[PDB]
């Protein structure tokens, strides 16, 4: 147990460290981290939340650190790094507050007014635009720091297609549903193999190697139940008394089997999906039938999939009707890669994509996917809001420049409070340089200067060596990202603040 | 192979121990010692004699400190970052089965063209020898915690040797004996100050004595003023009671004499570097002689050179022609202790610095800085020549070697190339010291200097190359030939030595 | 060992706690600490070199701190604890410039500057005066934290009353040797009871009954040696070989010491003062002769009573003529509490004082000196420099006003160097606040709008509760004593901040 100021430096203390872990990964000339753990092993990535659910943090406050990660990452997909610097900053400069004798709470109520007011002025100065010149922008910059490769055009293109290719138009306002857009990714050495296809992927076999290799115009069925033998609930026991029946018995089995195949060829349907097992005998006379089928298809997948195709998941056999089979244009297993997958395209819902990565090593695949993510899900969020801002630095030094003003415009404790935001926010620009190399305190007092005679998008140019107009080289933080990066940050800095004992 | 990688890492290990201490944004290292004792400073030959090395060859690497200290006195630091340069290149020849043999020959080669380019890029001290001495003193002034002062050190750094400076052949020559550099805490730094004589930390041995003296007869001992029992087995026997007194008259009489003697050769005042009787101690007292006991040996001789006295061990033989002479002797309290100045010598190139510090630990350093600066603007007076300093001589001989290289060719040439890469390091430890990109400003260090530049060096505080010797930073030439004279000795004994066994 | 960043936040780190353990004796409202050993045991003591120099540190870094106030109180005698909190202030300051990326070099340069300028600014600023009146302010303020009773101002009284008494004049200038002053203490309980005796006391009592209880007009010998049988250098044995010598032989010895009395008397002495020891036999004669004797007087104290009755230190009797004896109206034996004193009165020469401390406990007298002490310095440092400062944050504040503009009118590093060093000047407004129990921050914030307004000395007013005119109240704070402070702790800061690697 701590109190009072043991528990609240140290408890500071804890915070920025755990946000010190994260800190270089920040902007373009970002690092990675290395995490092994006992088996599965190495993990290296990029990505704020990852290097964070995976590290092995004890430390309570630090855990609260985490915490905001995991949100920023589930809730806005971008900005887990900057939300846990920004949290870290914003204890660690209360901690002056604290030693001068300001009381937590009102650094709390400083925090308040400040970040509120900083809700209001990047809502006014947020530019607006939704054509694909920009949406290309926000993915571009979502996938810096991160090791893709040279692509990131390519990349960038396919994300901005994928959002727009199921970006659906309600009353009046656009909404993109990312989770009509399956991404996934196969070893195979490439990057640049990426591709998008325009319907579903699904990586299964078909179950059966005399199926045919690919199906046109298919009536697809998707399946609940798995094509097998099922034992009646209450146990059951067979006494056979004549010789004779025992392969009658055994043939009924087989009949059973003809059965299932045949309620499903009566229904029309040339492709099964099923999200269970198949027999073998089940899958003879699939084959034999010439239905192409695919078993234990995961339940994420059983859902996209009939949300594409328009099919309905059918678990009793009766109640395969054509009314409940999907459509596509094509159904064809093709090899990706090492791997054998199920191509399901021209779905009849149109608003369901894939993004098949490709990238060789495999450490490289999943980051890559990491980073296409971060992308999706800002180009995504860019879509619907319409609204961006200016990266690398400038929306926070400007914010920072601002603030501080306000604070002039507030009581004594709070100014001081408000003062402290303003420098906390300052802690991006700094960040982004350190990592680049350059010298954070002239970067950071140049670009004071320029965003002050009014240059809003002056942002840390690493290229420049220092300040440059974001603007120019389409450096653009979506709105979204800021605000929950910001509030929560807030929140989780009032809530550490106030703990006056640990125990 | 393996005794090889690991010797050489080790003395790289040093190397890196001393490199952020280099320059005017050098750091500063704090060292404990196993009795507690620490010492804060900057001086590379003190971190380095100082700090608890075992490994062999690391132990070899603090060898060059030393020996670099020893010379010339400023520059230890820097031979060190070579030394590491070389072996840590030497390190990637090694790979490419270049034979050690001649790795050795090809840095003795470039070490040799390194001197004579130092001698060519040299500049001969003119009629600025004032100016001249002043930035020499003030850079070394630069990179030391003294800073803070340097305009101040620096004025007496120069004053100091140019007072005890002898200028024969046309030629200086300056004897340290003549410079006594004293430390007492409890003033500011700026409170160091010049004192024309010998000042000796130490009071007069009895309260009685006279705080001032004026136009002193020095008599200096080197020998106690005690009774001399004889050598061999010597008993009194006293058989009859008046004897008693009879005796101790005797032994109070001798004590007596002593004084006397040293008394009637018109000696005013007795230091000694041994013990003075309490009861001979009140004769000096009363005859009115100021006399100081216990003093240090190396004080001693400097009293001796500053008056014009000879150090008597035979006091029944003091002579009228072994006093030595001074305007006036007085003690006087230096903060809280007492000292005793003997101002007004015989032999006027004879001066005193006393360095004034706030606290214990700082005015050490200080003491350190400033013997620093002396050793500098002595070294120069004497050469006669100084180069450019702030890496642009480096990125010189940096230069002419990869000529050189293309000359002497082969694989001799491989080694030459490396051991350019290598005198590269000061610039790159300068750079990167004070926060400059090293790649960037060595790259438009070579730029300059290929183009005939051979004084454009690193200004640590603007990040520009400019011109070094205009900016005022500039070093005697014998710190730098020295420096990659012990670098290359180092180097080249790791680097034959292909086994290190008990 | 601790290399770059972990050592100096390190390194800071100690010097801040170091700091701390002092913080609360600061001023007035201050408080005490109780240092225990493993025999002499307790010590409970308010003044800041004491609490360090028995406090155990460990770590090299504090140990440096500590070097300070055993510095600031040998050469300064007031100060001890300003420097220190002053040093940890302006370690801790700079942690935030180093975070920032500003080097601890140019910070080294800031607080150069910073100090040598407010080096001027008090210099400027600093009040003239060396009246009684105002002497006697220096030493109120010299003894408030302390633990002294009431009597204060008698205190105050004697110390103007001694310095003065001791004070001469050279060319031109006044000089105040506190050796001068002797201060001495008896547990007898009073506080009041402090003498001030015009002459020099000695702790030590008359060697023999018999011996005058009282010396009017008295002709004071001080001897060197012991009143002894002396051997000679060179072994000696006596050989009898008739039994009648026996006696003989023991005559001679009390025949040497009826000669020692008689050479004393032929002298005219009639009190003899002996650094050594003195022989019973010896005794036996001095008294008989009616001279006072007091054998193994301190060498400290020969020396001071040489100076005060103007006699010289003789070893060989032989060399004690009427020339070398001192003088002194009377020499009495008086018994001050349980024990007996010998007080010399009436010196030769008047330049020459004693305070006999009494107050009971003893843990209480031991305090009282010290406190007693630091009066009597900086009472003679004034009465010396004749100038002084507005005490209690005045003096603070207002440097740190100007400094802050004088940042302003410096480069950029170095500005924020300046800023950081006029911020650590606020620490001793806020300290003496906080410990009194008032409102750091309001009293600062008070306090500085005041002293802009021009009011140099509004100090902060324990009393009035805040902010206050220190002039009214007469706290005033030495020269001498703030710019040691300020230049120590610069030093000191200096020489930490540049330690990249402790080994
Ligand atoms: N090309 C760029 N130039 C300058 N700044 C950039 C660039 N790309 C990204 N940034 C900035 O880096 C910060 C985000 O870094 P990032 O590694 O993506 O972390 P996070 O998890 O917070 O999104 C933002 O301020 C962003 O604008
Ligand atoms: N004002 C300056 N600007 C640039 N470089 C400087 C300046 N002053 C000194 N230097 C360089 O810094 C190095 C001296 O650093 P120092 O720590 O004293 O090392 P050393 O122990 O070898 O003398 C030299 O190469 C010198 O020329
Ligand atoms: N009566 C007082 N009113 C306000 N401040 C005071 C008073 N007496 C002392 N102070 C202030 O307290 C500080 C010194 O406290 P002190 O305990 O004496 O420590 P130090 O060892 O540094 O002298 C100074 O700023 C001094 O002016
Ligand atoms: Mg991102
Ligand atoms: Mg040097
Ligand atoms: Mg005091």
């Amino acid at each position: 147990r701590e109190q009072g100021k043991n528990a609240q430096r140290n408890n500071i203390e804890a915070a920025k460290a755990i946000a010190d872990a994260v800190r270089t990964t920040l902007g373009p000339k970002g690092m990675d981290k290395m995490l092994v753990d006992s088996i599965g092993d190495i993990i290296i990535s990029n990505d704020g939340a990852t290097i964070l659910k995976e590290m092995d943090v004890e430390h309570p406050t630090a855990k609260m650190i985490v915490e905001v990660s995991k949100a920023q990452d589930t809730a806005v997909g971008d900005g887990t790094t900057t939300a846990v610097v920004l949290s870290g900053e914003l204890l660690k400069q209360a901690e002056t507050l604290l030693d001068q004798g300001v009381h937590p709470t009102v650094i709390s109520n400083g925090y308040r007014l400040a970040v509120n007011e900083a809700r209001k002025i990047i809502d006014e100065i947020a530019e607006k635009s939704t054509d694909d010149a920009t949406l290309r922008k926000i993915a571009l910059t979502a996938l810096s720091g991160k090791n893709t490769g040279l692509s990131n055009d390519f990349l960038a293109d396919l994300v901005v297609k994928a959002v727009n290719a199921v970006a659906e138009v309600r009353d009046g306002k656009t909404i993109v549903d990312t989770a009509n857009i399956k991404v996934d990714k196969k070893n195979g050495g490439s990057v640049n193999d990426t591709q998008f296809i325009s319907g579903i992927v699904i990586d299964k076999e078909k179950v059966h190697s005399k199926m045919p290799d690919v199906v046109k115009n298919a009536k697809i069925a998707l399946i609940d139940s798995a094509l097998e033998i099922k034992k009646t609930e209450i146990e059951a026991k067979v006494q056979i008394s004549d010789p004779s029946k025992i392969q009658d018995f055994l043939n009924q089995e087989t009949n059973t089997f003809k059965q299932m195949v045949e309620k499903i060829k009566k229904s029309g349907a040339n492709v099964v999906l099923c999200q269970k097992g198949i027999d073998d005998v089940a899958q003879h006379y699939l084959a034999k039938e010439g239905i192409y089928a695919v078993r234990r298809v995961k339940k994420s997948d059983m859902e996209k999939l009939a949300k594409a195709t328009g099919a309905k998941i059918v678990t009793d056999l009766d109640d395969l009707t054509p009314s409940v089979l999907g459509e596509a244009e094509t159904v064809e297993e093709r090899k990706i890669g090492d791997d054998r997958m199920t191509f399901v395209m021209g779905c009849k819902n149109p608003k369901a994509v894939s993004i098949l990565i490709r990238g060789g090593t495999d450490h490289v695949v999943s980051e890559v996917e990491r980073a296409l993510n971060d992308a999706i899900r800002v180009v995504a969020i860019t879509k619907e809001d319409g609204k961006f801002l200016w990266g690398g630095g400038a929306v926070e030094a400007e914010l920072a420049m601002r603030l501080a003003k306000y604070a002039n415009s507030v009581g004594g404790r709070e100014q001081l409070a408000i003062e402290a935001f303003a420098k906390a926010l300052e802690i991006i620009p700094r960040t982004l340089a350190e990592n680049a190399g350059i010298d954070p305190i002239n970067t950071l007092i140049k670009l004071k200067a320029d965003d002050e005679k009014g240059r809003i998008s002056v942002g840390v140019d690493l290229d420049n060596n220092g300040v440059g107009d974001m603007k120019a080289k389409g450096v653009v933080d979506p709105l979204r990202v800021k605000t929950h990066a910001l509030e929560s940050a807030v929140e989780v800095a009032t809530m550490i603040l106030r703990i006056d004992d640990v125990i | 192979k393996d005794a090889m990688k690991e010797n050489i890492e080790a003395a790289i290990a040093i190397s890196n121990s001393v490199r952020s201490s280099l320059g005017p944004r050098g750091m500063d290292k704090m060292l404990v010692d196993s009795l507690g004792d620490i010492v804060i400073t900057n001086d590379g030959v003190t971190i380095l004699k100082e700090m608890d090395v075992e490994h062999p060859a690391a132990k070899m690497m603090v060898e060059v400190s030393k020996t670099q200290d020893s010379f010339v006195g400023d520059g230890t630091t820097t031979a060190v970052i070579i030394a590491g340069g070389l072996l840590q290149q030497a390190q990637g020849l090694i790979n490419q089965n270049v034979h050690p043999t001649v790795i050795s020959e090809g840095y003795r080669m470039a070490s040799e063209e390194a001197k004579r380019v130092i001698d060519e890029i040299s500049t001969k001290i003119g009629a600025d020898e004032k100016a001249l001495l002043l930035k020499m003193a003030q850079t070394s002034l630069n990179s030391k915690s003294a800073s803070v002062a340097k305009d101040k050190l620096a004025e007496i750094s120069y004053e100091a040797v140019k007072s005890v400076a002898e200028l024969r052949d046309g030629k200086y020559y300056v004897d340290f004996d003549n410079i006594q550099v004293v430390k007492k805490q409890g003033g500011a730094i700026d409170d160091t100050q010049l004192i024309n004589g010998i000042i000796v930390d130490k009071e007069k041995v009895h309260p009685g004595m006279p705080d001032v003296v004026k136009d002193a007869k020095i008599a200096l001992l080197d020998a106690p003023l005690e009774i001399k029992k004889p050598e061999f087995d010597t008993n009194l026997r006293i058989e009859d009671p008046s004897m008693i007194q009879k005796f101790l008259a005797q032994e109070e009489n001798m004590l007596r004499e002593m004084v006397d003697k040293i008394k009637s050769v018109g000696a005013n005042v007795v230091i000694t570097q041994k013990g003075i009787d309490d009861m001979a101690q009140h004769y000096l007292s009363r005859a009115g002689i100021y006399a100081v006991r216990r003093v240090k040996k190396s004080d001693m001789d400097k009293l001796a050179k500053a008056t014009g006295a000879s150090i008597v061990s035979t006091i029944d033989e003091i002579s009228s022609s072994d006093l030595g002479t001074a305007e006036r002797v007085e003690q006087v309290k230096v903060g809280e202790d007492y000292m005793t100045f003997v101002t007004g010598c015989k032999n006027p190139k004879a001066v005193s610095i006393l360095v004034r510090g706030e606290t214990e630990h700082v005015v050490d350093e200080m003491e350190r800085s400033i013997t620093d600066s002396l050793h500098v603007v002595a070294s120069a007076l004497e050469d006669g020549a100084y180069a450019a300093g702030g890496g642009a001589t480096a990125a010189e001989i940096a230069f002419r070697l990869r000529s050189y290289a293309q000359k002497i060719g082969g694989r001799q040439q491989l080694a030459i190339e490396k051991f350019a890469d290598a005198i590269e390091e000061i610039p790159r430890a300068l750079a990167e010291n004070a926060g400059l990109d090293p790649i960037d400003i060595l790259l438009k260090l070579r730029a300059e200097h290929a183009k005939g530049n051979k004084t454009y060096g690193i200004n640590v505080f603007t990040g520009e190359i400019e011109d070094m010797v205009k900016n005022g930073v500039i070093e005697p030439i014998r710190v730098g030939k020295q420096a990659i004279e012990s670098a290359t000795e180092a180097a080249i004994m790791i680097l034959r030595i292909d086994d290190v066994i008990a």
